[PDB]
This record gives C-alpha cells, structure tokens and sequence, in this order.
C-alpha cells in the first residue's frame, strides 16, 4: 500500500 | 482525496481475468478471424482496443454473441493480440511483427502499434 | 518466452472498466445492499473478492441479474469497496474503518483486511 | 515497454  | 492505493491490484485484476478466459468463464464473445474462433469478455475487448470499444457501444452490436473480422485479419496476430489484451505482455518476433502491427491499427491498440513502428525502424 | 510488456497496460484497462461501469455500460448484475443498490461486472466482482468468486462460479448463482448481500453488511463500506475494485484506491477513514474492514472479511478480499488490521493496531 |  502507497500515498498515490 | 486522502486515500491509499495498493500498487498491485490492477496487474492483480488482469491475471484473474486471464484466469476467468482460460477456463471460459462468463466469456460472452466469440471474435471469428477467418477459420479460427477466440472467446473473450466484451468489457475486456472494449477496454484494450478502439476497434472493440466501438463494436459493443453500438446499440446493436452489443447484443451479438459472435463478431466476424475483416478477412485480411491473420488469426496467429489477432491471438498474439488478445493474450497481450489479458497480460500486458506482447510475443513480438521477427515473423510475426508485420501481422501483428496490421492487426494492432486494425483493432485500435495505438501503444501496439508504437512499439511495432519502433521496433520496424531499428530493423531498417 | 520473449516477450515485452507494457508497464501501464493492467492499470490502463482497470481505468476503462471503471469507465464502462460509471456509464453503466454492459454492468450485468446489480449488489443489493439493505436498501441500496450498486451496479457491476461480474468478472470485475470475481478477479476481486473470494465471496464473488465462489458466488459466480455457482452453476445457478452465475445467472442471476440480482445479489442479496447480509443485511448485516453497511452500504457505505460496500460503496467504498466497490471503488477500491475499480481503482485500486480506499478511502480508508477513521469513521468507516471499521465498516470497511468488516465488509472486506465477508466479501473475502484479504489485502484489504490485511490494511485494515495495521491501521488499527497502530491506533491502538 | 520493458523486458519483464
Ligand atoms: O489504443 C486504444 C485503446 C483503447 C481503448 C478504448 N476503451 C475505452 N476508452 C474510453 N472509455 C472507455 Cl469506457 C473504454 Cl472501454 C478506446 C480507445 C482505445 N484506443
Ligand atoms: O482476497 C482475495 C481476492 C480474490 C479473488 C478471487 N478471484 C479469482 N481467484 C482465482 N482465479 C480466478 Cl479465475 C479468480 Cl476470478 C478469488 C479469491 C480471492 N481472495
Ligand atoms: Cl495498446
Ligand atoms: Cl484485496
């Protein structure tokens, strides 16, 4: 999981 | 927006969908290239190809269990094609490069056709 | 093989599938949430969560135009999720965590089980 | 296109  | 965004999913996605082809499940197209028949998901169809995304926005075309190509069409680069539609990758080689390039600006596939005329005029 | 691949490809198609279903184009199936109602593609629904996998699957479940979920399932979390299958982004909250972590254990879709559990044990 |  990532900050897009 | 604040959310998050798992990096995997869309590649996650596409390889059950490949999945679901394989074992023809909910398949609800056959795509007829001369002798050869190919069973597809529309939604599939129309999210690679312009050629696709036409055919099945048509208001009776949609409804068709069965679309026929253009004759010119080799089967061997339409299959090439559509595995590239459910992978992401393409089997370009030296012997099939000319048919696929014709079948990718048939079927609309602009990123297929860039890599074809690349690869084209390195060879020249 | 040898094959190239085209980075962007998976995510490319996952933006067209969530096109086709904002404009309800060929959608087949309609979730039903307590008095809420969320239209899809099956094979979206299947490539994403176990529970839709198992329900499409089924050799009469696989034909129904119409799914009941739990009532104990919230609307909201369903909505959230949805857009997750469709984008590969959760709008993960402090007010719908739990709604939404609850949601994805039903629907069987352990990546995002798996995020909830961390932002909880960290807010612990 | 990369070389997977
Ligand atoms: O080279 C390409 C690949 C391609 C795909 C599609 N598909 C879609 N485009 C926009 N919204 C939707 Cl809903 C879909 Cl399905 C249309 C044109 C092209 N051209
Ligand atoms: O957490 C998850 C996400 C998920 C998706 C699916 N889907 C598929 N799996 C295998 N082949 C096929 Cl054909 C599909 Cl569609 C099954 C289980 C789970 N669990
Ligand atoms: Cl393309
Ligand atoms: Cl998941």
């Amino acid at each position: 999981w990532v900050i897009p | 927006d604040s959310c998050i965004q798992f990096t995997r999913h869309a590649s996650d996605v596409l390889l059950n969908l490949n999945r679901l082809r394989s074992r023809d499940i909910l398949t609800d197209v056959v795509i007829v290239v001369s002798r050869e028949q190919f069973r597809a998901h529309k939604t599939v169809l129309m999210a690679c190809s312009g050629l696709f995304y036409s055919i099945f926005t048509d208001q009776l075309k949609c409804n068709l269990s069965v679309i026929n190509l253009d004759p010119e069409i080799n089967p061997e680069g339409f299959c090439i094609l559509l595995d590239f539609m459910y992978t992401s990758r393409l089997n370009l080689r030296e012997g099939n490069i000319m048919a696929v390039m014709a079948t990718a600006m048939y079927l609309q596939m602009e990123h297929v056709v860039d890599t074809c005329r690349k690869f084209i005029k390195a060879s020249e």
